[PDB]
């Protein structure tokens, strides 16, 4: 029953992280 | 530097703060 | 970027400068 | 309407002045100084349609949106982010929804997190709207802390199935999807089923007007537009269809750009490199052959989109560098490469590879490779972590691409991959009680029986045939006339008692291709 | 006569029959006889193999698993006399599984010295109460006769009768031509001549001449120099219960196997010393331990499971090898311990393989010496491979190792960190030892957690059923990473020793108590518990964020309300006298200070007549009227000085004699 658990918690959190990817890129153009 | 991992909220109203109330551009092609 | 060099990595405020205008 | 895309400031939102439908997205965010009385003197209920898809984010004084567009209708799905055509998050104040009038979501799903003032969801159905209910995931909101009575704000027939229902219920027309101002009227639709053209719902383009972007119809010189205002996408004309880029094997005309067969697609990677995670990574190299650098893979999924992957997938054949694979968990295949033959592996997978396989847990199937044949010119295989995927496909893979001799010792993890075989051993014979259970069953040999370990038969109840004990290997050293049939006992049987139980081989690998063994079948046998 | 040809030892033959045509010329077996393990042997190979000539068997006949053997008048048509000197699980007839034996046909088998007869899962057997085992045992009360053809009956045991003397009202035969040696009552057990007048008081079964001690055919008990003798004095010396032997039997049989070298104790010359002895080998007179020193066969033994485990109960010194490849059993490291934690000592190398399921290896407590005499090829005292749930050696600040020799096989065993090998190099003393990938770094300990801090109690509040806890808000570099925080009560009264809580809010940290926190609410009040908390956090694909956890405590519940006293028994005694007994309560919850009585008569805030009954479990009531209903009350107190913490009422009523 564990790795069910493993998975999305960490998938939910890497679901997170490239809508952060696409946050912080245009600041520069400069 | 608040010289922490900022992941999320500790990164994000950081950003807030750092790039301010002009924050940024997200402008496409401009 | 600042994924990798702010949670990942620690940035620097001047990286946090680097993703301002 | 263009997809637009506004921060840190309320002034350009006032541009939305007509905009009766969106052809793009729209992603609006970071207003925490924004006030209720903010949203309030703000509406373009022009709206109607959008097509790719909308991001929702840490506005603040944001509470409902049936102010600013009721009219807002279908969400065509075009562009999905992540399969999704809505995410909603971090939203505070965000209270209600009062939007009846969205339709059809034709494409995508809804993830929804962290909208802490959340509630107006249970009396609304989602196979009405969403044609795919399973893939939203909704958490994180002041509904879920549990706090909301969900009511309708007010507190279609299934024939009218795609073109949905005017005001009375009456179903639209062919072209019309979802709604129609007058019943069954291509001109009085709400939205277009297939192409919109001229204030009317048709399915294709009457000529001279292009079958452009799948929901109308423009003419030979307003493509001609396109291409030259670059002087960005300069846009081609194939199949009457004026479009961004001519697929693979085609060459343009000097006249009208058309994409004529070559005569003998370059999609060259940016950074030499796309690492490849999502439907949103899925849409844009689509139809490609030239790989030109190596390629990463994680998709951990679950709601395999392995269709809808093969859709927008492979009828590349060619990797210039390696390729990478790391906790791709969700796929079972790989057949869904319409052409894929060789890997150069000239760029080196680390520790000198072609390739990385790692934490692949549902994978059994490389290729039919009668079928699909493979080629690697450099580089050695990386093979770990992949339960359901035998050595037998590994060193067929191993010899479908040539370069056997060119592994090591554990770039094949040689443990974890297919542990979660040809022969199947047979009940030779059979004694039953209403307590006991004798049997004796076929003799398994490998080659080298020094090999040889153990049977082992997995026995259960099952009184259903929707369906765990070793047994000694008997003695080889010859078997003219044997009876090396070996011999258990099931002992502690009730009567009238049904079980499923099959039998299967216990050996030793040698580090060849495995001397398999066998099971026995799954036998249903009842008591007394 | 009775020594006609050979003394022959015992013979154990097994899955062929070319061997036991050497019981041809054998007339003795000085031993047993085990034919066993024949699963291809057929009726046809037991009827041409036909042996009179072999007369007595000392210890007893094993049969085990031969397919094909019928009757032993086949075999051994004069099989007599079963002295009994060795037995298996004491019986002289040990007839153990055997398929297609059809009967005994014992039909002169007389006289057994000492043991009883074993027949158990033999499918076919007959002849067994026929063949009355009352006439030939001493004891027929330790007889197994179980799970048989005799005893499912279905057999058609005929007797030959379808002067022999008679005891229904019917006397016993053995064949047609053989009446029993029957002597009278007042000859009990020694037999008689063929006149009918008793032996001496040292014969057994028959003798040649009475009342004389030296001419017995089998003696009761002892025998020496011509004559069965009544002990056995020094400077000889007792020896297998139907003989006397001298000192030059024991000492030299003790120099022979230069195995059982026999030694002396209580004028015996027994083949081991008795328990808690270390002997004196030049006297040999089972001298006291100054040890179980278990030489395994060959030098090795692979145990892989608790029944493989069982074997060398007790041991430990091993003068050999071992081979490991346990993967399971239920009662481990418990069952394992009692039989193979009180090892000690190893001659040869350590050999474990693909030893699944266990998790820490700490109960070899004992396990100190490891000489490495015999060598895991590769240079190895030692070899582990492929253990996969192992996540303790040993805490190596307690166990100390000596390792004499050899190297150490460190392969595929994913769960335990190199500092324990570092251990294991530093404290066993081997460090230096071993060669290039002995220990193969990269397959080992990279499958389990290495929750490197500490988790510490910002705040804790007991009760007697309720702890309240805070402590320390661990935080991954990521705080995703975080979890949960896995809290593992388990009571423990003694020092010498299961909750998940989820990770709190991270969320800010200028003043952030995300001190999680852990209120129980069902425990046993006073009464201690070891508790250890862990952090969950994530295995990253690199460097895993390591966590902490916390140290197993031990907090004692509170002192609150005793429980009932159990079962107040009001006895009236007399006209005056009520004896009030009682037994402790079953929750004390504090030490049992006093227990409280009082006192009411039954008519036909006030002060009762009272008793504090301190720390006994009984009570006299004096000073009573004659035949009068009285209602008593009985209490317990575990707290006695502070504004008392004192249990229930228990109830009872007597009513004393009248006049």
């Amino acid at each position: 029953q564990i790795l069910k658990e493993l998975e999305e918690s960490s998938f939910r959190k890497t679901f997170e992280d490239y809508l952060h990817n696409v946050v912080f890129v245009p600041r520069p153009s400069r | 530097f608040v010289n922490q991992h900022l992941c999320g909220s500790h990164l994000v109203e950081a950003l807030y703060l750092v790039c301010g109330e002009r924050g940024f551009f997200y402008t496409p092609k401009a | 970027g600042i994924v990798e060099q702010c949670c990942t990595s620690i940035c620097s405020l001047y990286q946090l400068e680097n993703y301002c205008n | 309407c263009p997809g637009m895309d506004i921060r840190n400031n309320l002034t350009r939102l006032h541009e939305l002045e007509n905009c009766s439908v969106i052809e793009g997205h729209l992603q609006i965010l970071l207003m925490f100084k924004t006030r209720p009385e903010d949203f309030r003197d703000l509406s373009f209920p022009k709206l109607i349609m959008i097509t790719d898809y909308l991001l929702l984010f840490r506005v603040y004084g944001l509470e409902s949106l049936k102010d600013l567009f009721p009219n807002l209708t279908v969400i065509r799905g075009s562009r999905l982010f992540f399969n999704y055509a809505l995410v909603i998050f971090e939203m505070v104040h965000l209270k209600e929804l009062g939007l009846y009038n969205l339709m059809n979501i034709t494409r995508g799903s809804v993830r929804i997190e962290k909208n802490n003032e959340l509630c107006y969801l249970a009396t609304i159905d989602w196979s009405r709207i969403l044609d795919s209910v399973e893939d939203n995931h909704i958490v994180l909101n002041k509904d879920d802390n549990e706090e909301c009575g969900d009511i309708c704000p007010g507190t279609c027939p299934t024939i009218c199935k795609s073109h949905g229902c005017t005001a009375e219920g009456l179903c639209c027309h062919s072209e019309c999807l979802g709604n129609c101002s007058q019943p069954d009227d291509p001109t009085k639709c709400v939205a277009c089923r297939n192409f919109y053209l001229d204030g009317r719902c048709v399915e294709t383009c009457p000529p001279p007007y292009y079958h452009f972007q799948d929901w109308r119809c423009v003419n030979f010189s307003f493509c001609q537009d396109l291409h030259h205002k670059c002087k960005c996408h300069q846009y081609v004309i194939h199949n009457n269809k004026c479009i961004p880029e001519c697929p693979s094997g085609y060459t343009m005309n000097s006249s009208n750009l058309l994409c004529t067969p070559c005569l003998g697609k370059v999609c060259h990677l940016l950074e030499g490199e796309k690492t490849i995670d999502s439907v949103t990574s899925a849409q844009e190299l689509r139809g490609c052959t030239v790989i030109n650098g190596s390629l990463i893979i994680n998709i951990r999924g679950g709601n395999n989109l392995a269709a809808e992957l093969e859709a927008n997938l492979g009828l590349i054949e060619e990797i210039s560098g390696y390729l990478k694979i790391r906790r791709s968990y969700a796929l079972v295949s790989l057949s869904f490469f319409r052409k894929l033959r060789l890997i150069r592996g000239e760029t080196l997978e680390i520790g000198n590879y072609s390739f990385y396989a790692l934490d692949n847990q549902n994978l059994r199937q490389l290729w039919d490779w009668s079928k699909h044949n493979l080629t690697i010119t450099q580089g050695k295989l990386f093979f770990h972590y992949n339960p359901k995927l035998c050595l037998s496909e590994i060193h067929k893979m191993e010899e479908v691409s040539g370069t056997k001799g060119r592994q090591e010792r554990n770039d094949i993890a040689l443990k974890t991959n297919g542990d979660q075989e040809n022969e199947l051993l047979k009940f030779s014979y059979i004694r039953t009680s209403f307590d006991k259970i004798l049997l004796r069953w076929e003799p398994y040999w490998p080659p080298d029986f020094r090999d040889l370990l153990g049977f082992m038969l997995f026995y259960k109840e099952a009184p259903y045939q929707n369906v765990v004990v070793d047994i000694d290997p008997p003695l080889r050293s010859n078997d003219p006339k044997s009876q090396n049939h070996p011999g258990w006992l099931m002992r502690g049987l009730k009567p009238w008692t049904q079980y499923a139980i099959f039998v299967k081989t216990l050996v030793t690998f040698s580090d060849e291709r495995r001397t398999y063994g066998a099971k026995s079948d799954i036998i249903y046998v009842q008591t007394d």
